[PDB]
């Protein structure tokens, strides 16, 4: 898949060690399939690959 | 026979009375504090609303 039109935007946050925040992403993608997902900024661990 | 009015019917701030036992009821007096602990079951998350 390839992805374009992202938007993300997130519902709610709180830095409390357990997965305290959650992050919708809309996007338009051009193909059914697994996609790899990661962060770029380290302060920021996202719990799905 | 010289009785005068009971509280029933002369006491401020709107309250009745009764006397088995006696109370004063329903006084439109002051304000009162109510606290609530709340289970954290009962709530439903930002992205499930």
């Amino acid at each position: 898949p390839s992805l374009t039109d992202m938007s993300c935007e997130v519902p709610a946050c709180t830095h409390s060690s357990d997965f305290g925040g959650v992050a919708i992403i809309k996007y338009a993608a051009s193909k059914k399939g697994k996609c790899a997902v990661h962060s770029m900024t380290n302060a920021v661990t996202i719990r799905e690959a | 026979k010289e009785r005068g009015a009971s509280l029933q019917h002369t006491a401020p701030f709107g309250c009745q009375i009764a006397t088995n036992p006696v109370r004063a009821m329903n006084c439109a007096v002051g304000n009162m504090p109510i606290s609530i602990d709340i289970p954290d079951a009962a709530f439903t998350r930002v992205v499930d609303a």
